[PDB]
């Protein structure tokens, strides 16, 4: 066309080539979004660092971005919808304390149901576990007076209880875990699912807990790809 | 006392002067009338003069 | 030349020479790629999904194999009616070189194409830590481009294209002279090539699907219907890819290698093996009918989404 | 105490409803009843700006008329000539979370903000090339829903912790702050004189803020849910807001009354934007259903329907000189409607 003109494309193309690399680049990790409350101990899991919050771990081949979200109000309907495209959103719940455990059953319940996250999965850290075990195993604070329907239950005959954990241990432990998975089951389709874990913020499994949470989602989601069509 | 500023914001916003609803949509029909003549959404103008051409 | 001696018998027309087959062939065949390419077609109005290209190189095979069947059952059709004649349509060597290079290109397309497919299929599963829909369109294209190119070679030499039992189809000759078994071999080779790795990929993915199925699932967190889905199209694809095409590939290079010359000095062909050689691209052929159906229509949501 | 001030409160609402009753002696669609309705309007895309790798959530046009920037997830602020294809600069970003982007009148400056609640001002005229952080805004506590340049010196941003602030980019400080709603304000436009703007927030309200004083001289009501965008008629005397509700309500100032309704049955979602022709006669709208709604401004009927995009549709915007329409969706790829 002209001398300008040529200029400008060369540029435009330059830019072009700049973007695909870093497209190119930046494609190859992994993002996850982290939820939870204050008392979750969300910053202890993932021993590593290397208004947002990001942190950056690599397991053996894959590296993950956990972004937190600091200083937002209960209106989480707002921001939440701008994380459509993360590839998990670790749920970080305290199972220790019983009084806030109803609020984080609501709060996860409303995070499943969410338009925007209705193909996000989720996985979810049943924090403080040593308490937990700790705070049944003592006697004290009955989960009777706070879910009724705890009692005249009974943990599944088919199970596998962790080696050593007391019977009452093990049946709070299945109990939390069945009250999630149940709200998770409920208003599930099957395009996206729970996966369900028992932390104790002395435990250096769970990067890679997340990366295995991880592959089977992506596998899961290839597999719907090539089914569907 | 928050209840004092939100009273005094009532009062401000009740001081305003309303005119008319029938003068106002007809000041928005003329001041729409007047430029429909320079709307080329409105109107499509001749593909000579529309930069996005090819 | 392009024409070699050969007369049909009686009680031949009625038995094996009917008409009745390519015709019903055909037939079945496109219902089934037109019902297939409806389903894609509604998909794509769904939406270009993310990781579209196994989408790109299904929309490829059903396309390719539904312009193979209209084109070649057209031609069978009408020869068989008495429309066309090899003696007076084109005498001079004109028509049924299409119609090689057209059967060449079709009869390779499918077989490529599907091992494309298997190996990002296989990608996508084992490994799945790997990843726009340009790229697959591009390697649709290759895949085009290398099966016509194949095709053309018998035009510039080595191959040669001749009219064969029952007179009604135009095909690679079976002769011992250095450029008829080059051909050969050369097609036979690629086939097998194209189904040897499909099979061993869609077997390595089958088996890592196994794997995780059968791992235990701890707290049964998932229902593997989906795994189990997968598996069992693999499976299909596998067993309806090889026991249809596998045949056909063996008898064409075994047939060109022989002490005894298969084709006579003269030209004459044997009976028995154009009869062979007949039976054998009729059930090769049935990989393109049930194609479609083994990856799109043998699914439990277009089946029920077909229901109503 | 308290008691007393909800009895003034509710004798002042009460008098204003009656106020705005009296007030209401005729509708609009009575009065635009003897206007012949506009036919319909088709638009076909004419340039489709594509190169982002992510969801875009922003635009914003330019004084040349050919110029608009936009923000995605991938942490780029490009900006495109809309006459041709080819872009003008690329510049990356700190933080890949951007959600408002916004061109200056003089076209030297451009600001963005997002979720790092600190907004970035960047100065496209470098004295020896290239493009950095020319001014950093601080001192908001919530993340930035939208953004204005008032003129080159002084710019108004709008939080989400229910307050919008003006800043003056050569002191860096907030010069001035805006207090009353209560909820998430999520978006504002400039009047033509650059002096009094119209804030919707997630309290389903809208309220008028004089730049001068300061001080909330109108607050409007009616719609059901959030106010996603809101745009300021070019007359000067009317606006307009859409919300969660699919529904779109245009207002007006000096009578002080919700001056006709727009909404549906087929269309259920929420509307991601809103914008005005030339002359304000068009309405544009943007919806998660994929599409772009073009409603007559004094008719109450969808003119057109334009059709594009795989994904929501989240930004709009129209050229002062009207001559084209740029819509963005989270397909990540722009789009020029004319
Ligand atoms: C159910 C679907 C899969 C069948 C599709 C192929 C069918 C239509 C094919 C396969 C076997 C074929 C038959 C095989 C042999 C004969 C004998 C003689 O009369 C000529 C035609 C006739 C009668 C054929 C008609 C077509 C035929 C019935
Ligand atoms: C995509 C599908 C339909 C394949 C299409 C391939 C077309 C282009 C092929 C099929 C048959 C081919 C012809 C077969 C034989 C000859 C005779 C030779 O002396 C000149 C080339 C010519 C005339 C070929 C031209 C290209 C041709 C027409
Ligand atoms: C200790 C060793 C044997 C364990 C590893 C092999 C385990 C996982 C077994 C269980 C299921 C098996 C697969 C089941 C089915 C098939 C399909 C068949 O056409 C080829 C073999 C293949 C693919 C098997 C390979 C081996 C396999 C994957
Ligand atoms: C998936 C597997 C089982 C293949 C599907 C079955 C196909 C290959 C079957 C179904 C009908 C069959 C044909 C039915 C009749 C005849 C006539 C006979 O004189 C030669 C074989 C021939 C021409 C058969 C070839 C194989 C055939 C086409
Ligand atoms: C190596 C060839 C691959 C061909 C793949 C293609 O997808 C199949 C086409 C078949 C054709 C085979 C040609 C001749 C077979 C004999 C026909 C007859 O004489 O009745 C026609 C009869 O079924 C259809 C149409």
């Amino acid at each position: 066309v002209s001398a300008e003109d040529k200029a400008a494309a060369e540029r435009s193309k330059m830019i072009d080539k700049n973007l695909r690399e870093d497209g190119e680049k930046a494609r190859r990790t992994l993002r996850l979004l982290l939820l939870g409350a204050d008392n979750s101990g969300k910053s202890t899991i993932v021993k590593q660092m290397r208004g947002i919050f990001e942190t950056k771990f690599q397991v053996d081949k894959v590296n993950f971005h956990m972004f937190d979200v600091g200083g937002q109000r209960d209106e989480r309907r707002k921001w939440i919808q701008c994380f459509n495209d993360v590839t998990a959103i670790i749920f970080v719940v305290d199972s220790s304390d019983y009084n806030r455990l109803q609020e984080a059953l609501n709060d996860f319940k409303s995070i499943w149901n969410n338009r925007w996250l209705r193909t996000i999965s989720v996985i979810l850290f049943l924090n403080k576990q040593d308490l937990l075990a700790e705070k049944v195993l003592a006697g004290k604070s009955k989960i009777e007076d706070y879910f009724p329907e705890f009692a005249r239950y009974t943990t599944p005959e088919d199970a596998t209880p962790e080696p050593g954990e007391d019977p009452r241990v093990t049946r709070a432990k299945y109990f939390i875990r069945k009250e999630f998975v149940d709200i998770s089951t409920a208003s599930g389709d099957g395009r996206h699912i729970c996966y369900p874990h028992f932390t104790c913020a002395v435990d250096t499994e769970n990067a890679r807990r997340i990366f295995n949470d991880c592959k089977d989602i992506i596998l899961q989601m290839n597999l719907r790809e090539y089914n569907l069509v | 006392a928050q209840a004092r500023k939100l009273v005094e914001q009532l009062k401000m916003e009740a001081n305003i002067d309303r005119i008319k609803v029938s003068k106002a949509a007809a000041d928005l029909m003329a001041y729409c009338e007047a430029h429909a003549k320079e709307d080329p959404l409105l109107t499509p103008v001749p593909a000579s003069e529309n930069p996005f051409r090819e | 030349p392009c024409f070699r001696p050969t007369n049909i018998t009686l009680e031949e027309r009625r038995l094996i020479a009917s008409p009745w087959f390519a015709a019903s062939f055909c037939v079945v065949g496109l219902a089934s790629n037109l019902l297939a390419l409806s389903v894609l077609a509604g998909a794509r109005q769904g939406g270009s999904h993310t990781r579209s290209s196994f989408l790109t190189f299904l929309c490829g095979l059903v396309l390719t194999d539904f312009l193979g069947l209209l084109v070649t059952g057209t031609i069978v059709v009408s020869q068989h009616a008495a429309l066309f004649e090899w003696h007076a349509v084109d005498p001079g060597c004109r028509l049924c070189r299409f119609m090689g290079v057209v059967m060449i290109f079709f009869g390779l397309s499918p077989l490529l194409l599907g091992a494309a497919m298997a190996s990002e299929r296989y990608l996508g599963i084992t490994r799945p830590f790997s990843r726009s829909q340009r790229r697959a369109w591009a390697t649709v294209g290759l895949v085009w481009a290398a099966a016509l190119a194949l095709g053309l070679l018998p035009l510039l030499g080595v191959g040669r294209y001749t009219v064969q039992y029952p007179g009604s189809w135009c095909f690679l000759t079976l002769g011992a002279e250095s450029g008829d078994v080059a051909f050969g071999l050369l097609f036979s080779m690629l086939g097998g090539l194209s189904v040897g790795l499909s099979f061993l990929l869609n077997t390595v993915s089958v088996a890592t699907l196994c794997h995780v199925y059968h791992g235990q699932e701890a707290a049964q967190q998932r229902p593997r219907d989906s795994e189990v889905e997968m598996m069992a199209q693999l499976l299909g694809i596998m067993v309806v890819a090889s026991v249809c095409w596998l045949p056909l590939l063996v008898f064409i290079a075994q047939t060109v290698l022989r002490n005894p010359p298969a084709m006579s000095p003269a030209g004459q062909l044997s009976r028995t093996t154009e009869k062979e050689l007949l039976i054998y691209l009729r059930v090769a052929t049935w990989n393109q009918i049930l194609d479609p159906w083994v990856y799109i229509l043998f699914r439990r949501a277009v089946l029920r989404r077909l229901q109503p | 105490e308290l008691d007393q001030l909800r009895q003034e409160a509710e004798q002042l609402k009460n008098q204003i409803r009656d106020a705005r009753k009296a007030c209401a002696d005729a509708t609009l669609s009575q009065i635009t009843n003897n206007i012949d309705p506009v036919g319909r309007i088709q638009m076909r895309t004419r340039r489709t700006l594509r190169g982002h790798l992510a969801k875009i959530y922003a635009m914003h046009w330019g004084t040349d008329s050919r110029l608009l920037v936009s923000a995605s997830q991938d942490g780029k602020l490009i900006i495109w000539d809309s006459y041709t294809t080819n872009k003008v600069h690329a510049i990356p970003l700190r933080s890949s979370w951007v959600m408002t982007c916004a061109y200056a009148p003089s076209g030297n400056y451009v600001a963005c903000g997002g979720l790092d609640n600190i907004c970035s001002i960047y100065n496209l005229k470098t004295r020896e090339g290239n493009v950095r952080v020319s001014r950093e805004l601080a001192g908001h506590t919530g993340y930035l829903s939208c953004c204005r340049f008032l003129d080159d010196n002084q710019i108004v941003t709008s939080s989400g912790d229910t307050t919008c602030a003006l800043w003056d980019i050569e002191t860096g400080q907030q010069t001035t702050t805006f207090t009353g709603h209560t909820g998430d304000v999520m978006s504002l436009s400039l009047a033509p004189d650059t002096r009094l703007f119209v804030s919707g927030a997630c309290d389903a309200s809208a309220k008028l803020w004089d730049v001068r004083e300061g001080m909330c001289r109108q607050t409007f009501t009616g719609h059901e849910s959030d106010i996603n965008a809101i745009c300021f008629f070019p007359n000067g005397n009317a606006f307009a807001t859409g919300s969660d509700d699919a529904t779109c309500r245009l207002f007006d100032l000096r009578a002080d009354q919700e001056l006709m309704t727009y909404s549906h049955d087929n269309i259920i979602c929420g509307i991601t934007s809103v914008s005005f022709s030339k002359s304000g006669r068009l309405l544009l709208a943007g919806y998660d259903d994929f599409n772009c709604n073009v409603w007559d401004a004094l008719k109450a009927d969808r003119a057109g329907v334009l059709a594009g995009h795989d994904n929501r549709v989240s930004c709009l915007g129209v050229t002062d000189d009207g001559m084209a329409v740029a819509t963005g969706s989270w397909d990540s790829f722009l789009k020029i409607w004319n």
